[PDB]
């Protein structure tokens, strides 16, 4: 028997309603963002980035000037979001590689052991594949987190930027220069209500391996989940692009809450996603409604409802407490379904505490039955038999946002000049993967004095022509830096010596299916590795030949199963200090000897 | 798309759950029967030279002989009826009358407790929702006769959806100028002044031409089972008296302009079948309250 | 024993009529906690402040930047009596606290001018809000106000204020800046120059103790706007209440710095709790010694009764840390026996006094646990109480304690606290001169350090606005708490070998555009003389504050040095609400900018506004 | 500012002051009792296929045996009842019935003349004044159910003050869209569809947002002391019959659609209590007139 004191000490706590519990969280996220990204560093490096972008030969109407305040603010938000998303894809590709190496042991684990929990199955799989990260708990994920994967903090980016510059009936060059230095009040409000979320491959493996019975199914589920996440992130950047103020999540609680008759209302507005969630907790009954963030022609923020789980009254009267979600709409829906099923055997405190902790801190509940049901529902919502047809909603969100961009610009072009509207609503900042962007690569591998910077080429959500370039800054006055692009048939080595200037390496064309033809073979992604002595910064730039390249349909489970691409060749490296002239070119693996990918032999 | 609703149909408060057993139903029927006899006895005594008929009637009702220099309140039966009325209206109202006292009072007269002997017709028109496009505006005014004013400021004709629920039996639509109305996935008929509708047929689409506003007047009839002694005129009068006397003053309860609106609102909510049964018993209690208070007015 | 008579709203408690919360409810999850008594919370709350301090201000950077700062101070040709030397360890430490503390206070004033500027722009609609929404909570009334003015940092909640906070406004963490500094070296009656150099390298034990018990408090305008709107007939009265609050805050900030330089140890705020607390028999005692204040507070909680005493922080020189009680709210026992827990307050004396008045008037409605949690959260975390009715009550008491009809007056107490402080500086200097000598005494108790505004201090500027390649650094000249002659110098350091950097000073009418090219060394820009009312005559007009903007190319840092011609300039009487509404100035022109890239030779100098057209405040009308 | 009023509350004409003594009140009560018996006898006569029950009732009422060649007007009682109805309405209508005739007819039955021993609820909603700011249009339509339409064309929200008088006991307001209402110097609450108010509280302020028009439906209820024999359904029918029969055609008189409006308007006027006392007696007279005329059409 127990006194009951330990049970109350491990009960979940409300992290949204408690004002002490909201202040503490907000501080840590702000501290985490400032440590990894400093406002002083980004502002000081503005000039270097501006010259890099201009040095890329971009046709008129398709080039970006970071001399404009709005263009600069959009770029740092874009670069931070892209870097975190890009890092996750490299982690996923590595994880897929380890699973494919040990498919025999993975298949045995998926078949023999099915009575264990989702977390236990994931831990066994991670140990077998010998992945870099072997912890599925929340603390382990936080501990093994890179600098770039830290979510971007809205108010930190928008801090100390001039707002509301007024010039009256002036077309002079100086007045234009002072106008461009400031930013509009709308963009400041958007940045104050913006927070990003980037889920880890370790968090995704639990939904992926909860019903899988084969390694191919487990790999396909992982790819299918991450295809949805990247599409949602692309929507998130586009939302800030148009001239509209984004809605931000809030909780409604009674003004004077009673002990025995208390109700809570949660309205989740995921900035990275096409759908929102409304959850109501009255008594022991939980009711949810999934609405569409597009449309909303009326004053009400909610659009049409696409999934019903009861009657939710959003017109309740009470105090309003505001928060930013650290989970996607799929994850929030997955938990609210499991909570609804298990509402009978959980208390009021457990229901509120489990819900608030997951939405605000991405903390999975400690209940084992609750966790298993949550991941089973998460798999269903991201599979082909989902109650929500995602491809329809993400497509409709894209059309709605482009329509808003056109009417917002045309509304301004009437109120002020074309030049004023252009500097306030750029047309070159459409979508996260559509836009021209840069990736500040980091490197921790040194082979014979050469630092290795890795980069993942693709996958592509748009089709057309793409260009890739590198900018290398090195302390030495004269250096020789090499770029190696690895495919399936072989790798391509190039040598350059120019410094402090962008240089195009690869010209690539991608078709409707999102697959390029790299030297006679269909590829879905490539690996780019850069070797430099004593480098200080290496940046990779990407741009599409045409502005606003058309979209490529998102791939579901059956699309990933149909085509299989080998990624094992991304692991091998080369030693530039031992390179020779005859070894510099496009060569295949049958030319090289076993283990030495540096000399042709 | 905008939504328009009837004012009286919103947020029906829960009704009481006590004093709804067979013994309690007998007490209300006995109180109604004894209250009516009190009125006729007072008229008979006023027309005569003796007070004996009123003395006997009041003694049966109040359990004490009438006295000069006394207020003639009504006795224990008056107190039980007043507190029972409070309990029926709201679930937050206390239930203080003992069941033994209710059973004792129900033995004064012999009547059945049938609350389902007959039927009554209630005229409140339920407009659950009116769905209109973005260019148009719709205003719903009225409870017994609902007038919906419809204005089309857009370029072309609009389609507005009328939903009258599933409870009402007939709804008659009459327009200021001839208009068109038809069911979903049905051809539009020629423009005519009046329409007769069964609300169970489904949502109704009305074409709104661009130009002058169109006003549609709606009247509906609903059938609710009531005891044979039910009298609508007496129930409505008793409803206003109880509201004036403060019997309905309690926290977190909606208020209604008439008993017709009260019963229809509870009918359209979830568990409406269960709620109307309590409302009917409250209606008979209000009938007794009107007769008893008009016979014995108090300050 | 004080009866304010102020109208107070009824408070509905979360605990209910039983005055105790039900286990495992929503109410018990949202109840306030005790962040001071609990060691896990208090030990943590120290860690976050340390991380916040070291993130924005790095000790290694501040050690490195010492040499360049000393050279800049030397190049400012001060008199022989007012020279500041940073090779002295004690002087360098006092500069670090002074520079950090002044920068936070300067940033607060910059935001206050912007908010005042925004309010005046929308005067018509702000008036409509004030009269029409007479019956509404202060938080709700404010939320409407910041929404209509279209100003930055709209959120009024604690989380919103923390999120939209600059890097410079972070409170200074005392123990962090006192790390790794040698303390207590002895020369053993040796006067040789080598021994003197050793003695100047360290500091005395007292200064280390002062630093370990220091914590600055800086109040944001968005919090200040709430007590101003509780009684606001018009927009002008709203502006006047804003100035009255911040003038008092600036007065208290100077007093706080003076306490460090006087030569005595600052007492620590602490809480006393029973050795073994017994349920329904516990008592809490709080003693608050605000470093940035002239008065202290002692709050005692015994059962369901709350008693407080406001005591003078000056004159307690007889075996006690408490002076005479200037305001009594009951009986407080400071001889209670129990464990001793120390904390640092993040709210000013008026704020803490404002809450304890409201708590006393609502003691019966609230529970004992609610009183403890709401008090501890505000005092230690600057977290306003969640109870909206209680919060609105506290802002009503905040207004009364700041307005002219306050039960306690602050001009009298601030003046005495100044007199007590400089008297103790003379006593400590005289005693140390006798004991160890004049040379050593000057090392440990510098004469030049008097106040935050009196002392010659430097303020680094961070710039984020770039106009055609020129970064803009903004420094607000004034307002001043002293009269005399003041000088301002601008230091510019860029990566290029040759530089062309400009300055611009905005007044009420017209602006003065100048150009300088000397870099890596101080450059003297502007001269002022301010009269007994704190008002300066700039180009023929009366001003209280001026705007300074520096335009540079490829800049790394820009520093502004200020100094008074005479050491220890006299203090102007602290301004109030009545004298702030008596005279009206304009700061709308402070947002005007110029484009140095398109500047010609003829545009420099002092030009009034009418010499330009609408917009284009850089090129002259031909 | 602009003020709006209910149509029926404007300029109530003075009521008669003649037949208000104890004897006159007895005569009106006797007429009500005897007319009710007459209409009951006519129904019984039709059911039994015999004119005997009707002859007995008519002789008691008319003080003369009915004759086939005559027209059956009702005798002296009908003529006296018609003249008192004329006198009650207006002060300019002459009193032509001698007091000796009233006393003789009052002795036909033994009834008390107590006109204040019961009560009746009246549904006419009094809106004494609605004051609106500039650039706002307010229209009041209705007597049993008052619909107030307000349109705001100004820059910001307007404050419209309602005054429902001091006589009505309760007033229930329901709006087309949710709105906020409160008394003078009380905090405005959240938007809510239906309000219940006591008119004695004071003027009520309605905040009118800029946009689509807001329509408020007003229903009231007031209590007026009446005799126990009062029946509202019969009085309303009698009022229409008297108006149609040209009993209220006097110069300098105001006409009303229903007896509910007449008594309420006469109550929101100088000497309202005394005016209502005469109106109640008129109502009982109209109750007898309705019964007697339906039994004996002319």
């Amino acid at each position: 028997v127990a006194d009951g004191t330990f049970n109350s000490m491990i009960m979940p706590r409300a992290v949204i309603a408690n004002e002490r519990e909201h202040f503490m969280k907000t501080r840590i996220d702000k501290i985490e963002h400032d440590l990894n990204r400093s406002a002083k560093q980004e502002m000081m490096d503005r000039q270097s980035l501006a010259e890099d972008y201009n040095a890329l030969n971009l046709a008129v109407g398709q080039e970006i000037k970071l001399d404009i305040a709005t263009q600069h603010q959009l770029n740092r938000l874009g670069s931070a979001m892209y870097k975190a998303d890009h890092e996750r894809e490299t982690e996923l590709t590595d994880l897929i590689n380890r699973i494919r190496e040990n498919e025999v042991t993975v298949n045995g684990i998926l078949e023999n052991q099915k009575a264990i929990t989702a977390a236990e199955r994931a831990d066994l799989l991670l140990e077998v594949v010998a992945s870099t990260a072997k912890s599925v708990s929340a603390a382990g994920r936080a501990a093994a987190d890179g600098s770039g994967v830290v979510p971007v903090f809205g108010p930190s980016v928008a801090n100390g930027i001039k707002v509301g510059i007024d010039i009256a009936d002036s077309v002079a060059e100086a007045a234009i220069a002072v106008k461009e230095s400031g930013i509009i009040t709308q963009l400041n409000d958007v940045y104050h209500a913006f927070q990003s979320v980037h889920v880890a491959p370790n968090d995704v493996i639990k939904p992926a391996a909860v019903v899988a019975g084969t390694s191919t199914e487990l790999i396909g589920n992982l790819q299918a989940i991450y295809s949805r996440l990247r599409s949602h992130s692309d929507i998130g950047f586009k939302k800030a692009t148009v001239g509209d103020v984004i809605p931000n999540s809030y909780m409604i609680k009674p003004v004077n809450s009673t002990e025995y008759a208390s109700w809570q209302l949660y309205v989740i507005h995921p900035v990275q996603g096409s759908l929102g969630l409304v959850v109501q907790l009255m008594g022991d009954a939980l009711t949810y409604n999934v609405f569409a963030q597009y449309g909303n022609t009326s004053a009400s923020e909610f659009g049409k409802t696409v999934l019903t789980g009861g009657a939710t009254n959003t017109a309740l009267e009470g105090t309003k407490v505001k928060f930013q979600t650290k989970v996607t709409a799929q994850q929030a829906l997955a938990l609210t379904m499991a909570l609804k099923d298990a509402a009978s055997m959980l208390s009021q405190g457990e229901l509120i505490g489990y819900f608030e902790q997951y939405i605000n801190l991405a903390l999975e509940p400690d209940n084992l039955s609750l966790q298993d049901n949550m991941h089973k529902y998460h798999h269903l919502l991201t599979s082909q038999n989902s109650p929500i047809d995602w491809n329809y909603h993400d497509e409709e969100m894209h059309k709605w946002l482009d329509s808003r961009k056109t009417t917002n610009y045309d509304a301004m072009q009437k109120k002020d000049g074309t030049v004023i509207a252009d500097i306030h609503i750029p047309k070159v900042f459409n979508d996260l993967r559509n836009t021209t962007l840069h990736c500040k690569l980091e490197g921790k591998q040194t082979i014979a004095g050469y630092t290795v910077y890795e980069y993942l080429i693709g996958p592509w959500a748009h089709y057309g022509d793409i260009d890739y370039s590198v900018v290398v800054d090195t302390l030495n006055e004269e250096t020789k830096w090499y770029c190696e692009v690895i495919g399936i048939d072989g790798h391509l080595l190039i040598e350059k010596s120019v410094q402090h200037k962008p240089e195009k390496i690869l010209e690539l064309t991608v078709n409707d299916s999102g697959v390029t033809s790299f030297n006679g073979r269909n590829h879905d992604r490539l690996k780019l590795k850069v070797y430099v002595k004593d480098s200080l910064s290496v940046k990779v730039f990407r741009n599409w030949i045409g502005i606003n390249a058309p979209r490529v349909k998102t791939k579901m489970f059956n699309d990933h199963i149909g085509v299989k691409y080998d990624y094992s060749h991304f692991d091998k490296n080369i030693s530039p200090a031992h390179l020779t002239l005859t070894d510099l070119g496009w060569h295949t693996w049958d030319q090289y000897n076993a283990g030495n990918w540096t000399n042709i032999k | 798309a905008n939504r328009a609703t009837s004012a009286f149909l919103d947020n029906p408060h829960p009704v009481g759950v006590n004093y709804v057993d067979e013994g309690s139903r007998q007490f209300v029927a006995v109180a109604e029967l004894l209250a009516s006899k009190l009125i006729d006895s007072s008229r008979e005594s006023d027309e005569s030279n003796s007070d004996v008929p009123f003395v006997q009637a009041y003694s049966k009702f109040a359990d004490d002989n009438p006295r000069h220099l006394r207020v003639k309140t009504g006795g224990k039966m008056a107190n039980a009826l007043t507190n029972v009325i409070r309990s029926y209206y709201s679930i937050n109202a206390p239930a203080i009358v003992p069941q033994v006292e209710i059973d004792r009072l129900a033995s004064k007269a012999t009547v059945s407790g049938d609350m389902y002997n007959s039927y009554a017709i209630f005229n409140s028109v339920p407009i659950v929702e009116v769905l209109s496009p973005a260019r148009t505006t719709v205003s719903i005014v009225g409870s017994d006769r609902a007038d919906v004013t419809m204005l089309n400021t857009g370029a072309g004709a609009a389609n507005i959806t009328f939903n009258f629920g599933q409870i009402a039996e007939t709804v008659i639509l009459k327009g200021s100028v001839p208009f068109q109305l038809a069911r979903l996935n049905q051809p539009m008929p020629a423009a005519r002044f009046t329409y007769k509708l069964r609300p169970l047929d489904g949502p109704f689409i009305v074409v709104l031409p661009v130009g002058n506003p169109l006003v549609i007047s709606a009247t509906a009839a609903t059938r609710i089972q009531v005891p044979l002694a039910f009298n609508k005129a007496l129930v409505e009068s008793g409803f206003q008296t109880a509201m004036n006397d403060g019997l309905f003053d309690i926290q977190n309860v909606n208020y209604y302009s008439s008993f017709d609106e009260f019963i229809i609102s509870q009918y359209h909510a979830q568990d409406g079948i269960n709620r109307v049964s309590t409302c009917v018993i409250l209606g008979l209690a209000l009938q007794a309250y009107d007769q008893m208070r008009r016979a014995l007015p108090v300050r």
